């Protein structure tokens, strides 16, 4: 029973060492591809063409 | 020409260095040492902090300084030795005291900025094993943390002064 | 169409385009492994652990792929697929008269329950013959029929009917180290000439102890009197063998009850197995040799 | 759709090659490959291991052995195995270690080139060596009913003798396979295995690694076949690949080549049987004594439970008043034998049909007359004191006789044999019953887990794995009926240890029963919870109810559970139910043999199975057909052959012949028995997986009939002689028993005739 | 020299062909077309069945024949066109009738032998659009299935005769 | 023990707090319990981790889950008062009681 | 949102979240502008995408 006791975050040591896995740290597959959003440069406009 | 540098003591022989390759990209994506993090790519957060060592033909001595890996071209690193967060300790073998300290002090919450603060502090200790409260606190101007409010990190690292 | 060359970790592969290229490369490198369908070499590299650092693929060479219909019989380049052999031969059987097609039909029986459309579509003829498996189902046939083999090296060219001397020792054939098998002429069946081919239904060790045979009798014109008799077996030794003593003893003998008795006594004696021959199955193996012949005997009598 | 012939849910993906099996999973950028290093000695002391030349192979990463393991090197069901062999090897495929490299190819080159130095030890290979060296696991298992002395005193005739039935390789088209992904935190690991047993894959990996079970995730989407060989034995790959992943910190994978798999993974238990039958001139069996011996190999594994199911099936469908069956497990220097579709039943059932065929010859009566006379009645007790309720074999038997036109075709046969001299025909009709339930009572349990999402769609998950039998299909049919919604709205993704923990292996043919039940409960709970919203909106759609429940904060997720009631046989006392119920069937088969070559055609088979009310006639007919042809394989075609030194020769399709397109009977008819609901299982259905395999024996005995006839033609004149014919009855065994002027030496020497 | 062949209509230019590479390995592991299966590696099971097409400078015609991929060195395939299971149809676009037939006939249970039987049958149809029951049954001596007992496959495919 | 719940971990120590609750509810060491991740195939239809209420609501869900486990193990606890958690757990599996809820 | 965009039932879509390097509300909803785009790329190419 550790309720009420100052128990350190359970992942802290792994976060401290860099073993803790975040999304981008997940290994890539051999065929894994990469996406970059294309985004507006205008506040309000009609899209006339994309090239 | 070959590019030759070291990472956590291991030799790296890059035969086709691209001048545009940042150290961060190299560690993360060629070497698969994912403990160094991308936080901004403009040198302002410190999430990508490594330590670099070169022999300086001048001081005689080997020098150890910290560096932003999102901004270091691998191409500047010929004969430089990189040390990352996975180079100083690990829950698999032994945490380095800098890592254990930040952990037990509640200095890590989400933990994304921890590797770089560990590295920022680890470097200080490599250059001054008994630093002052002053030097500890200033060691971190280049590291941002959105989580902790900094107090617990500094308190936890204070145990390295006197 | 030019010669190609590929190099990898351990092997070099030369894809030859001309019979001259082939004959030259084999002279320059007698060790070189020929590869057509790979259905044998593939096994050897993967399971038996052979490395042949040097490989020639003659698959492209015309000659080696040619199908010729001469007056003696039907010649097949050594690289033609068993499926072409089977298709050419099915047409021959359906077109020519029965009496000229005993051997072809022998070959076609061995060809029936043999691998699959996949294997038969890429496995070459020459490939089978040269492999010299003791349990090759075709060599007993070519042997009993005296199928003529055209063998070439740079400069030399010989043709020889296949007989017992063609398989000297385990996996060895009688090719010189520079020679390649160019082509194979399966013979037309003559008047008074009958042929059969049988094989054990099953197999239990990699390349030993599966009985398979080709059998041929030639009678004196219009008689039941034997002139030539050949009984060849796979699965009884480390190579296709011929029952020479047995069949010699029957020349100018009459095809009847007595000859049956003599041939079986002969076959049990000459092809006898020690009770520790590789493959086991001693008793069954004996029994197939005689039983197969009995079928031949019975079938010849009907053909007569 | 329950009771309708719905195609297997994945069939079209399987037809297109989109369906993903283990090795089809894409590789990670750093994924590595493992190849097992394996013994080449039946029994020896390992003197040294040399990696010198494997190190030189391009792409070599490391060699692993017993020393590299961080947790324990003690593995197996009964803890009697090594993950890696240490000082001694105990069989030819015994795993000593493994090479890891950057490609399966480099792995293969590196492994082949490891020199092991051995020191040969005395070696026990056959059942005969095991007896005479007194080398067994455990003591004698026994069932005894009634009183033998008095069975045998009362007996008119007493036939005795000895029988052998060979083992069998699973030959699942897809071999064993594991991908292990080590996560880098807390010893976590995620595994994709071709296994029937994700719970044992999980335990074993964790035990070996020294980490709690909760760190280990095992996922199984589907298998390219199991037939029992993936109930346990899958873990010889899984545990090795896990270690590789632990040691290198990289994802690692292994699929075995055929030859590795047949060497290493184990297969069906050969049985030797020594038997004594006592009967009246009528053909009524009065006493029976059978000692069974199985060839276990070098670990216990499932052997003990195998011998139990054997002892439960030593009666087939015959009432035998005085009966004694013992069983012994031989401890031998051979790959550990394991579960195979039927799990000891086939072997015990074949032994039984063997002495029965001899009773009938000895009495000079027809076989069907004798089989029938001896048959159980509704409500009789088995030699293990269990009541037989809904015994539907007589229905199966009559209906099989009738549509098979058995009495007319029997005329045609004796006719054919009088006019044919070197070719003969046989015809035989055989029953079977098969007990349904794991012999060990605790495994008869099953969880399910259902989520209903807010678009109305449904995710079912349960403990069972899919290996071609159409378990997921049947489960999706049950959910859909239970829930009263279209199948199209439901889906099962995969089996995983993080959705349903502690699952029993997918085995014993009870998966539809137990998982069906669990899903049904799960569904029920979802139905209670939606009831109010259904009432508030009777004309709404499923989606409205579902949405209204979420808006009102009612959970749309639940577990489901099932326990098979009333189980627990006792070997002391000899009482309690071993099974929940029996599946029953009858087959009749006609073969023609060639007496001169031992070759044969299967001309016709007629099959009538009691499956109760099939949840899916198509799937269930498909099970009977599959089971039967593997039995036909076991009894007539498949033969594992070893050297005198215990080294397997038969290591691929070219020397091991499993049934081919043209093997199957020319006329192959299967019927399900109509109007026979089973109260004891989900929607009145029955387990179909294992029970039909033994009906394949119908070809064994038809061939034996044909051999009988050839002998009466060409050898002696005993209408009443008995010759020994072991299993499998291959061409060799068939030819040799056609004793003729050829097999004796002709010539007019003399022998037999 | 360059190795040039086609897969499902697409040009494959292999600049460093290793003579030891089997087509099976090449499809599965370089190309990522995982429909073709390894079942034995010795040419006995047919799980690796593909169809090959070459122009034959002799018959005039283009020929189509089936082949074991586990035994076929890529090095034999210069100017040959491979067609795999994924080349004839797909639940994403449209099943080829061969695929739909085996699916709806309950000729596929575990499914691991299916792609090769699909290919063995598909090849026959390429060479004979209206084949006999005789020819259909014999088209499969090189495929093994452990699941079905074969009866449903032959029945499903018999609809292509007459 | 494997705990899973609708809440996600973003540094706020949600999993830590859930692990502490489970361990107190179950009356066993924290060391015996683990949370791997949050996933839609373990807990469906979860509200976003937000509004500061995650400890409150997930804590309470884990509590309930725990309770059900405790009811289930009760008989075996009584049959073996001096045995370990591992004995009760094993005895329940042998007796075919679900250890999942 | 992934399912809606792909036009496939929800039961086909598995989302896993180990941990975040911070949320503070920005990943309550807005996370999906990336998620949905990456999912489409995965759909269109049949390869894993990040
Ligand atoms: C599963 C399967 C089933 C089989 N079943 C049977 C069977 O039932 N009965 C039977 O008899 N065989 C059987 N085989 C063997 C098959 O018939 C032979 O493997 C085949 O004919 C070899 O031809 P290839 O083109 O594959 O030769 P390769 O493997 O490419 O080479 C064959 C051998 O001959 C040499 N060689 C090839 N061409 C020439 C040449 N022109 N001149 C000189 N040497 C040459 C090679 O160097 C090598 O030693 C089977 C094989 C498999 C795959
Ligand atoms: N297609 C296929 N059917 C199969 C098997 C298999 O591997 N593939 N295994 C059999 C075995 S050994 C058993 S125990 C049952 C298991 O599944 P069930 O419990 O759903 O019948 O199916 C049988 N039918
Ligand atoms: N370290 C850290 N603390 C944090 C957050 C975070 O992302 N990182 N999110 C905050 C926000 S916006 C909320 S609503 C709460 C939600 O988590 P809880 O319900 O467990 O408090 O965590 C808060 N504290
Ligand atoms: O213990 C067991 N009992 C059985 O009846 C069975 N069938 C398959 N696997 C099994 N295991
Ligand atoms: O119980 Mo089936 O896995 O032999
Ligand atoms: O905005 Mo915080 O409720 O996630
Ligand atoms: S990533 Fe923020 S400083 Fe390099
Ligand atoms: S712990 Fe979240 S940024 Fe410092
Ligand atoms: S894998 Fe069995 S033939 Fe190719
Ligand atoms: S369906 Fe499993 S092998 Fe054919």
């Amino acid at each position: 029973d550790t309720v009420g006791r100052p128990l350190p975050h359970l992942a802290a040591a792994m976060q401290a060492s860099g073993e803790a896995v975040y999304c981008d740290d997940i290994p890539r597959y051999e065929n894994e591809l990469f996406l970059r959003l294309v985004t507006s440069t205008r506040a309000h406009a009609k899209i006339k063409s994309i090239d | 020409d070959e590019l030759v540098f070291f990472v956590n003591g291991k030799k790296v022989v890059e035969k086709n260095a691209d001048p545009e390759t940042t150290l961060l990209a190299y560690l993360r994506r060629k070497l698969g040492l994912r403990g160094t993090k991308l936080g901004c790519g403009e040198g302002g957060c410190g999430a990508c902090t490594v330590m670099l060592s070169k022999y300086d033909r001048l001081q005689d001595k080997i020098i150890h300084f910290s560096a932003n890996a999102c901004l270091a071209p691998i191409c500047t690193l010929h004969h430089v030795a990189v040390t990352t967060v996975e180079g100083i300790g690990s829950t698999k073998t032994r945490l380095h005291p800098v890592q254990e300290r930040i952990a037990k002090s509640h200095g890590s919450q989400c933990g994304f900025c921890t590797p770089g603060i560990v590295m920022s502090m680890y470097t200080l200790l490599r250059n001054q094993p008994e630093p002052t409260v002053e030097e500890i606190e200033d060691a971190f101007q280049g590291n941002l943390c959105r989580c902790t409010g900094y107090r617990p990190i500094l308190q936890g690292f204070r145990t390295f002064a006197k | 169409p030019k010669q190609l060359r590929f190099e990898g970790e351990r092997v070099t592969w030369i894809q030859a385009s001309t019979l001259k290229e082939l004959l030259d490369l084999k002279a320059q490198h007698p060790e070189a492994k020929l590869v057509v369908g790979n259905t044998e070499i593939g096994i050897e590299m993967k399971f038996k652990n052979q490395l042949f650092p040097m490989i020639i693929c003659p698959a492209w060479i015309p000659e080696l792929n040619a199908v010729e219909h001469g007056p003696e019989g039907i010649s097949f380049g050594a690289a033609c697929a068993l499926s072409s052999v089977e298709k050419t031969l099915l047409e021959a059987v359906a077109k020519l008269p029965t009496q000229k097609t005993e051997v072809f039909r022998g070959v076609l029986e061995q060809l029936r329950w043999f691998a699959g459309k996949q294997v038969k579509s890429v496995a070459s003829l020459g490939g089978n013959i040269i492999t010299a498996s003791p349990i090759s189902d075709l060599n007993p046939v070519f042997m009993a029929s005296g199928t003529k083999l055209t063998i070439v090296s740079r400069g030399t060219r010989r043709t020889v009917p296949m007989d017992h001397t063609f398989f000297p020792s385990y996996r060895k054939t009688l090719l010189g180290p520079e020679e390649i098998l160019l082509s194979i002429e399966i013979p037309y069946s003559r008047e008074d000439e009958f042929f059969s081919a049988f094989k054990q239904a099953s197999r239990r060790e990699d390349d030993i102890a599966k009985v398979t045979c080709g059998m041929r009798v030639l009678f004196q014109p219009g008689s039941m009197q034997v002139k030539e008799l050949a009984l060849c077996y796979g699965g009884m030794a480390d190579r296709t063998i011929s029952a020479l003593k047995t069949t010699q003893k029957q020349l100018s003998k009459f095809w009847n009850e007595k000859l049956l008795q003599d041939v079986c006594a002969g076959l049990a004696e000459e092809l006898s197995l020690s009770p520790d021959a590789p493959g086991g199955m001693i008793e069954f193996r004996r029994t197939l040799t005689l039983s197969f012949f009995f079928k031949f005997y019975l079938t010849v009598l009907k053909k007569l | 759709t329950v009771g309708r012939p719905l195609p297997h849910l994945a069939a079209a993906m399987q037809a297109s090659g989109e369906a993903v099996y283990c090795d089809d999973i894409p590789r990670y950028e750093n994924e590595l490959f493992l190849r097992l290093v394996t013994s080449t000695r039946a029994h020896a002391k390992i003197k040294s291991i040399d990696v010198s030349e494997a190190q030189k192979v391009p792409g070599f990463v490391c060699f692993l052995s017993a020393d590299d393991i961080p947790g324990s090197n003690e593995t197996g069901l009964f803890n009697d195995e090594t993950v890696f062999a240490k000082d001694t090897v105990t069989c030819v495929g015994h795993i000593i270690g493994a090479v890891v490299a950057d490609t399966p190819e480099h792995a293969e080159r590196a492994a082949h080139v490891v020199k092991v130095t051995y020191e040969d030890l005395p070696a026990i290979i056959t059942i005969e060596d095991a007896i005479k060296n007194n080398s067994f696991y455990g003591s004698e298992l026994k069932i005894e009913k009634g009183d033998l002395k008095k069975g045998f005193s009362e007996a008119d005739n007493v036939v005795s003798g000895e029988l052998y039935i060979g083992g069998q390789d699973h030959f699942y088209l897809e071999t064993h396979c594991t991908i292990a992904i080590p996560k880098g935190e807390e010893g976590e690991m995620e595994l994709f295995v071709s296994t029937q047993n994700a719970m044992k894959t999980q335990s074993f990996v964790a035990k070996m690694l020294g980490v709690p079970v909760n760190r280990i995730l095992v996922r199984v989407k589907r298998m390219g076949g199991g037939f029992g060989g993936k109930e346990t034995r899958s873990t010889l790959v899984s545990v090795a690949v896990a270690l590789a992943a632990y040691k290198t910190g990289h994802p690692v994978r292994c699929m075995l080549d055929r030859n590795e798999d047949m060497l290493i993974t184990g297969g069906r238990h050969p049985f030797l049987a020594r038997y004594k039958v006592g009967f009246m001139k009528t053909g009524t069996i009065v006493a029976l004594e059978v000692d069974h011996y199985s060839n276990a190999g070098n670990s216990r594994d499932l052997s003990h439970s195998i011998m139990e199911r054997a002892l439960f099936h030593m009666d087939n469908c015959y009432k035998i008043p005085n009966i004694r069956g013992t069983g012994r497990l031989c401890k031998t220097n051979l790959s550990s034998n394991t579960a195979f579709r039927g799990f000891g039943g086939p072997q015990a059932l074949f032994i039984a049909e063997n002495w029965m065929s001899e009773v009938a010859v000895t009495c000079g009566l027809p076989a069907e007359e004798v089989r029938w006379k001896n048959m159980y009645k509704e409500g009789d007790l088995t030699h293990f004191n269990q009541r037989l309720e809904g015994f539907s074999v007589p229905r199966c038997w009559d209906e099989c006789l009738k549509s098979s036109q058995y009495y007319a075709r029997k005329s045609e046969v004796d006719k054919f044999n009088k006019e044919n001299c070197w070719k003969k025909r046989g015809l035989c009709i055989i029953p079977t019953k098969f007990g349904i339930s794991f012999t060990v009572p605790f495994l008869n349990q099953a969880g399910a887990l259902i989520h209903v999402y807010t678009d109305g769609s449904v995710l079912v998950s349960h403990g069972g794995t899919e290996m071609g039998q159409g378990l997921h299909t049947k489960m999706v049919q049950v959910a859909s009926k239970a829930l009263k919604i279209p199948i199209s709205k439901i889906y099962i993704s995969e089996t995983s240890t993080n959705t349903v923990p502690n699952s029993s292996p997918t085995a014993a043919s009870v998966s539809t029963d137990i998982y069906g039940q669990a899903v049904y409960e799960a569904c029920q709970t979802i139905l209670k919870r939606l009831e109010p919203f259904k009432k508030k909106n009777p004309d709404g759609s499923w989606e409205d109810w579902v949405m209204a429940a979420y808006q009102d904060r009612v959970s749309l997720s639940t577990t489901g559970f099932y326990r098979t009631p009333n189980l627990g046989y006792s070997f002391e006392t000899n009482s309690g139910n071993a099974f929940h119920y029996f599946t029953y069937g009858v087959a009749c088969s006609e073969v023609e043999i060639d007496c001169l070559t031992g070759d044969h055609k299967n001309l016709r088979t007629d099959i009538v199975m009691d499956v109760g009310s099939s949840l899916n006639p198509a799937i269930d007919i498909g099970q009977v057909e599959g089971a039967f042809v593997q039995g036909l394989g076991l009894f007539t075609l498949e033969e594992l052959h070893y050297s005198p030194e215990g080294s397997l020769h038969t290591r691929g399709p070219s020397t091991y012949k499993i049934p081919a397109f043209g093997s199957i009977p020319t006329e192959f008819r299967v019927s399900l028995l109509r109007d026979c609901p089973n109260k004891k299982a989900i929607y009145a259905s029955k387990a179909v997986g294992e029970p039909p395999l033994f009906l394949g024996a119908s070809v064994f005995f038809a061939i034996k009939d044909a051999i009988r006839a050839a002998r009466a033609q060409h050898t002696n004149n005993n209408t009443k002689e008995l010759f020994r014919l072991d299993s499998p009855a291959t061409p060799e065994k068939i030819r040799n028993a056609c004793v003729d002027k050829f097999t004796t030496l002709c010539v007019t020497g003399a022998p037999g005739n």
